[PDB]
């Protein structure tokens, strides 16, 4: 209640954000105000809390406070101009390879951290990678992030955005692990070297033909265990398009990373931590630093 | 300016945690519930459970507030 | 993860005297309110009887959770139960009702849990006439932002059980001299229950509350393990740590020793003054 608020940053299914003052440093922050019967405070509000109190990366949106009134809960988060999708939509915006490293790179360190603290951020996508405004990326929208490593615990499978939900979402998979983010990242990735969504499947079998077709329909020793999946439907032969033909300007280096963040098996699928190993990252040329970032302005 | 990869290193204040691709050849997943099918295809190994296992019981054991 | 929890940042305390000293503090606090709001008054409840019905409310709690439908797995019963050692580590029974928090804290830790469990179902869990349970959830929602605003929104809770898996684990893979750990188990169970009766959850990491337990049960078994903590846990190279766990584990012991279970007839005269408290409040 320290807050001033100065604009209305947006407005989404469970909440309103604005801009706003903290008068107590003068500081600029993002307050989450949560909408609404008889159920209490809303449960993505209480997830977003409840993990972002446990967090602190430099790449993972800083909760910087929280409060409200009887069941109207407000968050107060980081201040952050842009987002991921901004830089992507903007034709003026051109986005060199090193841009794109060093957004993978922040992605990939928020990511690990996450990791390795057994949390699935399980959202992934451009409007959930914000910029701040030194050009630090940060992961957020936590309302639908869940711990996994827990056998006991299912999972639901419809969780990812679509055009970023791995294939085995889309087939239906009840426990997974890091694998339903890195393929977001890959399809990030992707969109971040196309500008356009890689695979924007108008419905859960769309996203499954257009995964399919892009990058091949995947046999039994590519991923098995595959027909286990409650959801499996099998698919035409699609003989999938090489890499290259698809990211005429990536390196060698960089389509072994792609290449890694699209595996059909999940388990074979790069981590973050070993998405971080890979040459792409060690290369030339070197991730931009943020200051240099490119600004939609 | 370019990038290497740095392990990230968090102080757990307990013992070493025998690392995630070491489990089986140290014989860990022999005591734990093996993957069902469906687990491995979505991507759950039971070498996840195990390493978060191993992982909170080590956590913070040496430390002292 | 523990070691970077807010848990062990901001509830786990050095001794159960500063734990004494919040409660006192809490006490206090709500005798000046009430005196300044209109002093050695015999209406007020003594910090040691409010530690009292706090045990006898935290049991009944237990209990809540073991008859709840559909089956409340531990990890929610023990978020509910350190939300209730948390609530009044800083407030007093005097204010809020032990009743209704105790089943704000199950609410509460049911959501953060994600143990998808409906309001209706919740109360529907309340032994109580249909009106007496919408009573009851009007309460219970009125209570939770309350109780998000005293844990300071601090709502993950790391409870020993995990940790007690992954130590059973290492002992079946890394420790051959004690063969079949799972003999311990049921054992090793029983004392964690005991363990969460205390004040141990506010004053050790999960994982020593797990080991205490083990090793416990493996004493109580005469079954020596200074080898597992030396040698397998590599405590052989650093005596002081050693040392250092040893006297936790010894003083989690005594901890439990001393615990004394509030009475039935002291209970029903300190709960008698409760409704007395809370009737004028
Ligand atoms: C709540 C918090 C994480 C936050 C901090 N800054 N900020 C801004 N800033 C303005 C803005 C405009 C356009 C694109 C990105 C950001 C907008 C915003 N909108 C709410 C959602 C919308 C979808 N993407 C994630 C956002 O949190 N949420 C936030």
């Amino acid at each position: 209640k320290r807050y001033e608020k100065l604009d209305f940053l947006g407005e989404g299914q469970f909440a309103t954000v604005y801009k706003a003052r903290d008068k107590n440093t003068n500081q600029i922050v993002a307050i989450k105000k949560i909408k609404l019967a008889k159920d209490g405070i809303n449960r993505t509000a209480l997830r977003e809390i409840k993990l972002l109190q446990e967090l602190s990366h430099p790449n993972i949106i800083g909760l910087l406070d929280a409060f409200g009134h009887k069941s109207n809960i407000s968050l107060v988060f980081d201040f952050m101009e842009t987002d991921l999708e901004v830089i992507i939509k903007d034709n003026s915006l051109v986005l060199t390879p090193s841009h794109i490293k060093a957004y993978m790179l922040m992605t990939l360190q928020g990511l690990e951290y996450l990791h390795q603290h057994w949390i699935l951020h399980r959202d992934l996508k451009p409007n959930n990678l914000l910029l701040d405004e030194n050009g630090v990326l940060k992961l957020a929208d936590f309302g639908l992030a869940k711990s996994f490593g827990s056998p006991n615990r299912a999972y639901t499978h419809q969780v990812v955005t679509r055009w970023y939900r791995a294939p085995e979402l889309l087939f239906g998979a009840r426990m997974y692990g890091v694998g339903v983010d890195m393929w977001a990242v890959g399809c990030i990735l992707a969109e971040l070297l196309l500008r356009v969504p890689f695979l924007p499947g108008d419905s859960d079998l769309d996203q499954l033909t257009r995964i399919f077709e892009t990058l091949g329909t995947p046999t039994e020793e590519q991923w098995p265990d595959m027909c286990s999946l409650p959801d499996y439907v099998t698919f035409k032969s699609f003989p999938g398009i090489p890499l290259h033909h698809i990211f005429s300007a990536a390196g060698d280096d960089l389509l072994d990373l792609i290449q890694g963040l699209f595996l059909f098996n999940p388990c074979a699928r790069i981590t973050a931590t070993q998405a971080l190993k890979m040459k792409y990252f060690s290369n030339r040329p070197g991730p931009t630093p943020g200051c240099q970032l490119p600004r939609p302005n | 300016a370019l990038y290497e990869y740095q392990p990230l290193q968090i102080e757990t204040y307990g013992p070493h945690v025998p690392e995630l691709e070491m489990l089986g050849r140290l014989g860990y997943l022999n005591h734990v519930r093996a993957a069902s099918p469906q687990d491995l295809a979505g991507g759950y190994t039971s070498s996840l459970a195990c390493h978060r296992a191993l992982q909170d019981a080590f956590s913070g054991l040496f430390w002292q507030p | 993860m523990y070691h970077n929890s807010s848990q062990k940042r901001h509830w786990t305390f050095s001794s159960e005297e500063q734990l004494a000293r919040l409660r006192a503090d809490a006490n206090r606090k709500f005798r000046c309110k009430a005196v300044a709001n209109g002093p050695n008054d015999p209406v007020f409840l003594e910090p040691h009887e409010e530690m009292t019905l706090c045990k006898y409310y935290e049991k009944r709690l237990l209990e809540f959770c073991s008859v709840f439908k559909p089956a409340m797995p531990r990890s929610v019963v023990g978020t509910a139960c350190m939300y209730f050692k948390r609530f009044y580590l800083n407030n007093s029974v005097m204010e809020y009702h032990p009743r209704i928090i105790m089943l704000t804290c199950a609410f509460l830790a049911c959501k953060v849990d994600e143990f998808n469990v409906s309001s209706p179902q919740f109360v529907g869990n309340l032994r109580e006439s249909p009106l007496g349970q919408e009573k009851a959830l009007e309460q219970i929602l009125e209570y939770e932002l309350l109780l998000i605003q005293q844990l300071n929104f601090h709502l993950i809770v790391h409870n020993p059980y995990r940790p007690f898996e992954g130590f059973l684990i290492d002992l079946k893979t890394r420790y051959p001299i004690l063969e079949n750990p799972e003999i311990l188990r049921k054992t090793a169970d029983d004392f964690l229950n005991r363990i969460a009766l205390t004040d141990a959850y506010l004053l050790y990491t999960p994982s020593q509350i797990a080991l205490t337990a083990i090793l416990s049960s493996a004493s109580r078994a005469g079954i020596t393990m200074e080898s597992y903590l030396s040698e397998s846990l590599m405590l052989k190279e650093n005596r002081t740590c050693l040392s250092q766990l040893l006297d936790i584990m010894k003083s989690m012991r005594n901890l439990v020793k001393k615990y004394e279970p509030p009475r039935s007839e002291e209970v029903a005269v300190l709960k008698q003054k409760l409704e007395r408290c809370h009737s004028a409040e």
